[PDB]
């Protein structure tokens, strides 16, 4: 209900943060599960799914 | 002998099913 009333009546409603939530699919939804670098590796295995 | 044997060292063809943006 706040996002529906903060983004009331948008380019048609929302039409905007639904375009960037697309993208928000990222670190996300991949293949990948656990994402590394240098000598830390920090897994998502839990929350994948 | 090739054929036969797909039916010689063949190389092992390997493929997968995933699944993105729930397709």
């Amino acid at each position: 209900e706040n996002i529906y009333n903060r983004l009331g009546e948008d380019l048609n409603k929302w039409q905007a943060l639904l375009v960037q939530i697309r993208k928000a699919r990222g670190t996300f939804d991949n293949a990948e599960t656990k994402k590394e670098f240098g000598p830390v590796v920090i897994d998502y295995g839990k929350v994948q799914s | 002998a090739w054929t036969q044997v797909l039916l010689p060292k063949i190389k092992n063809v390997v493929h997968e099913l995933r699944i993105t943006n729930q397709v």
